[PDB]
């Protein structure tokens, strides 16, 4: 049934597309917690150069 | 009771209400074949050849 065979494969290869599409967002993801944890950190840092200053 | 009956089987009504339920089914049976009219996007956005390497 190699018409139907085709067509699990066709199905098959279906998902694999959207696995990446999830991978790829989790990553974007992870990256942007990141830029929050060193940025916040960096934030606070500014302040206490502005105590300094004062 | 001759009369009475002719004038509840009378033809002129067996005949209109035999037309509306044909119409009727028509309208539903049609109604149910554009219910399952997705096989033609599904036959046509995947055409993929690769998998013959697969195969």
């Amino acid at each position: 049934e190699k018409t139907r065979a085709k067509n699990f494969l066709i199905q098959y290869k279906s998902y694999n597309a959207k696995i990446d599409r999830s991978n790829n967002i989790r990553s974007k993801i992870e990256r942007q917690i990141q830029a929050i944890e060193e940025g916040q950190l960096i934030s606070q840092t500014g302040s206490i150069f502005e105590g300094i200053r004062d | 009771e001759l009369k009475y009956i002719a004038t509840e089987a009378s033809p002129a009504k067996v005949a209109e209400i035999a037309e509306d339920s044909d119409v009727y089914v028509s309208e539903i049976e049609e109604a149910a074949d554009i219910l399952a009219g997705d096989p033609e996007i599904d036959l046509g956005i995947d055409v993929t050849d690769e998998l013959n390497q697969l195969e």
